[PDB]
């Protein structure tokens, strides 16, 4: 009769440093 | 704060651009309340969406300017902070937080500075998430020592899923009530802002419009909240007016708000009064043959809803007995399309699948932890979205005794407990019961003797328990169609398929032999005149295809079909 | 300054240089009621991709140099804002937002700036969110996006009203052609037919589904149009030959481009054999069409199949069953089968039950998904003394109401299995084998007794005939499976199954 409800957890994840290229 | 994330009410307050802030005036005072506490100074506006919350604020932002602020809210710059657009930017480390922190320092050196955060639901997992950096962890300090003062504005459930939900947010943050307007306070701020909408549009607004405004967006519109649903009418009116030329009435309130709805202006500028007063001749546009049922409908809507009506009792409560398909459901469409305006107001809940007490927690809705807890307790999005509305319960002698056991609620009071816990009203809804009880008669001119109204009254006393039966306002018994009665019905089911002929140039030229065997073919006394319209399309809309299997399309054909006589 | 980013639409279209917007004076009229608005005097041009919303703000700047605009309006200079070329410049980073900035500065210097945004949520995901605060804009997303980022920010609700641009009909977008035919006849200096467009609106709506109305339509028109420019390089009258031809490289389909072709009954039963009278009744149920309720109701899979085939094309057009939201959308042109309705409860009578009445499913989707082109088919069905025939159809009238059984089409019987039938199902089986002992050049001939064998073996009606698939590969197969490894029969070879045991050479 029960039903479980479960729970999808998401992939979240803080926003990526980035590298950056040099113009002199 | 920047003019960058934000703007500044108090200087927009100082050139006259905030519009006037009628009422509400409880909670501006109530927000200084807040705003004048030495720590945690940071109200939250709970309201709706368009109750005003934006109102109260920029009717502080008034009081700020004006002078009415208690010596610790003196010459406080209110800035507005969109967290949608601080937010927006950040696709890379870091970028959220140095703007929030830019934004923060500018608050510091200032030190004059009140927030307001519309949509501070936002600020939980703004930046990441709730353990994380986000914007409610960067804020918490200083928002739990009063050396920043926000204004929130969330509604009634995003501060529960959010605020209340996060520990270590709910202290630093101080709920104010908004409440949704009343039809007069929000008449009284349509006449505040009469002068803005009038200079605004070049166009006269009129006191009947603006009591038409919040009255019938009060009643035809349910998604929305008063103050702003009212104000969108005296606005779209007043732009329709503009591309139409010098007043806008209570006419002009009912034709843009019919536009939204889909309701015939007439049903929107009308008098409850008159409303229903030539209510039978509307009943019978739908309703052809049976006139003694809708006779007495329309004598009991006119007297449960006209002159007294107690607002602990709904519109009226119908048991509609007989044959089946006969102009039962049939008549609740046509009375649910004189209701207020919409045809889709009519709700069928098919009871004849309900032979279980169990499956009754798989009708109001399931305890939680249960099947059924989605589907099932659907009534909130059916009958609190519209008050006004017509629930048809079919076949209710099928169903088990628990079930109409909760069904008892809503016959003295107009109100339901769902499984969700919602106060499901039932207080404008003609809710109508139905039963087959009778089918002695229908079953053959014979019976269990050696050898009809009254037949299924007393079978309903013998199915039922007599504590239900007796809150329903009447019960409608039908009887046998005459022959002169259901070729009336084909008269006025051919010609609904005619229409769409002369779209094409076709023409089915009417004859009467032909009307006198469907009335033979699409009626029989256990279902008939309900598979009439599937005896029109098999009988005369199959050959009617074969006029283009040979290909007869042309100009237009003259097609007369008589099938042969039974 | 606004005289060098982004092209000024109400200058465009005092040149005649904007295409002229023959059609849309509803949403035109709309978008002239929001602009005179004093809050939420913002439109957002809600539609599908290449709707004709930018069309709308095209035919709006027309109506405001005609004098046909609100005295709120007239002679509003009609912006669109080029992103992506606000950056064109570096002095350094935060250029483009301290360019954006002088952009602005020069709307509120003026007063007559309506900014177009053709992508409103790019502005979303100065961000002039702010600016907006008191410069009147339109925006333009689709309902996806509406409801991702503008419906998603009370900031932006505020101000942001929705306006609908839909899609055209396929009557509506003949008018935007032949309106827009005087600039693709001389764009090409080959002049379009008005065939040409009809069939380019029709045949656009059926056999392209991820593009909208307007585009399409116009896309097959400019595309015939550049084709007679080409080949006359390798007057010359783009006809409906050409839209098909044109069609038939873009969907790859061969041209056979319909109520001719809906005269099957023959022109069918590739794969149905047998059950030759309901064939015959979905013959004049289907051409009761030729409304926003599918072609066809039905209350058998091959059957399905095979309409899937004759009516769509494609043998995967049948869609066997969000679950049917976002796959008829991708597919609007396909025969939507349901498996098994017995075994399902009444949760599932609001996707099969409102669309018999309306042909749309508004949901939390997105999208409004089209039912006007489908072909619906339930598949239900598959005490003492004594001394079907033409009667199943009573059995779904007591299991669910006749409330909407007359707005089905046809409840159609199935006739009984034939001896006869079921042995024109085993010669149709051993095709599926016989190809494959075809590429080792053998040949698998049989007889009328091995036949009547396999047709006796495994045809029950209570599983229909699926247990015949079983005993084709259990009795030829894997004994015809074993021979070839021990090399009874190579190739060259005929291999005649006779014969009870199966034996052959
Ligand atoms: N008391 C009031 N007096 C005048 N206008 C009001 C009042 N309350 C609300 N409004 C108006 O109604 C709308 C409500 O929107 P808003 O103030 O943003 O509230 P919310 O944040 O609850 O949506 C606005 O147009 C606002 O000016
Ligand atoms: N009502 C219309 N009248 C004339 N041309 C139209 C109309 N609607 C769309 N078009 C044309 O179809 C194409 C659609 O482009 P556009 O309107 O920018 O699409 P979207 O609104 O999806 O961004 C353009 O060539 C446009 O000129
Ligand atoms: N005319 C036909 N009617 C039914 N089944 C057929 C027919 N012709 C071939 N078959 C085969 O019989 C089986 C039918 O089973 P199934 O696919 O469940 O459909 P259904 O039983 O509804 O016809 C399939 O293997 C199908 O290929």
């Amino acid at each position: 009769m029960k039903v479980l409800i479960l729970a999808c957890l998401v992939a979240l994840a803080l926003a990526r440093e980035l590298e950056e290229l040099n113009v002199p | 704060v920047l003019d960058q994330f934000g703007r500044n009410l108090t200087a927009a307050a100082m050139e006259g651009k905030l519009d006037p802030v009628i009422g509400r005036e409880k909670e501006i005072e109530r927000v200084m309340q807040v705003l004048s506490r030495r720590t945690k100074n940071n109200p939250v506006l709970i309201g709706e969406p368009g109750v005003g919350k934006t109102a109260v604020v920029e009717g502080l932002a008034q009081a700020i300017v004006h002078g009415e602020v208690p010596e610790t809210l003196k010459d406080k710059q209110l800035y507005t902070l969109d967290l949608g657009s601080l937010v927006a930017g950040s696709r890379y480390r870091g970028d959220f937080e140095e703007r929030l922190k830019k934004v923060l320092k500018e608050i510091n050196t200032r030190g004059d500075i009140i927030l307001f955060i519309d949509a501070l639901h936002t600020l939980v997992g703004a930046g990441a998430a709730e353990g994380a950096i986000d914007a409610a962890s960067i804020l918490k300090p200083k928002l739990a020592r009063g050396e920043l003062q926000t204004i929130g504005a969330t509604t009634l459930d995003e501060y529960r899923k959010y605020i209340e939900k996060d520990a270590a947010l709910e202290r630093r943050f101080q709920p104010v009530q908004v409440g949704e307007p009343t039809v007069e306070h929000t008449i009284e701020i349509l006449k505040g802002l009469r002068d803005r909408y009038e200079a605004h549009h070049r166009v006269s607004i009129t006191d009947a419009a603006m009591v038409a405004a919040a009255t019938l967006a009060d009643r035809y519109i349910n998604d929305r909240f008063l103050p702003d649903k009212a104000i969108d009418l005296i606005d779209e009116a007043g732009a329709r007016m503009r591309i139409r030329r010098a007043e806008v009435d209570d006419e002009q309130i009912a034709e843009v708000l019919g536009n939204w709805t889909g309701i015939p202006v007439f049903k929107l500028t009308e008098a409850e009064t008159t409303r229903l007063l030539r209510m039978e001749e509307e009943l019978h546009k739908r309703i052809i043959g049976q006139e003694d049922a809708v006779k007495a409908v329309s004598k009991a809507i006119r007297r449960t809803r006209a002159g007294l009506k107690d607002p602990k009792r709904p519109s009226g409560s119908f048991i509609f007995a007989g044959p089946s398909g006969v102009g039962k459901t049939e008549l609740s469409k046509a009375l649910a399309n004189f209701l207020f305006g919409d045809d889709d107001a009519l709700i069928q809940i098919d009871m004849g699948e309900f032979h279980d007490r169990f499956t009754a927690s798989r009708l109001f809705g399931a305890p939680p932890g249960y099947v059924g807890y989605e589907e099932g307790g659907q009534l909130t999005e059916k009958v609190r979205r519209k008050p006004f509305s017509v629930v048809l319960f079919d076949a209710i002698e099928k169903a088990h005794q628990e079930i109409y056991n909760s069904l008892l609620q809503v016959l003295e009071d107009g109100r339901l407990t769902d499984g969700q816990g919602r106060t499901v009203d039932f207080k404008n809804t003609v809710l109508i019961f139905t039963s087959n009880l009778g089918t002695s008669d229908i079953s053959k001119p014979v019976g269990l003797g050696f050898s009809m109204k009254q037949k299924v009254n007393d079978e309903l006393k013998k199915h039922f328990r007599p504590e239900f039966l007796n809150r329903i306002d009447d019960i409608i018994v039908f009887h046998q169609l005459t022959r002169e009665e259901i070729i009336r019905m084909v008269d006025l089911m051919i010609s609904r398929v005619a229409g769409q002929l002369k779209s094409k140039d076709m023409a089915l030229v009417l004859t009467d032999a032909a009307k006198a065997l469907l009335a033979k073919r699409g009626f029989d006394p256990v279902l008939g005149a309900r598979p009439l319209r599937r005896t029109i399309q098999r009988e005369i809309e199959d050959q009617l295809s074969e006029k283009i299997l040979f290909e007869e399309v042309g100009p237009g054909q003259v097609v007369t079909v008589d099938v042969d006589n039974w």
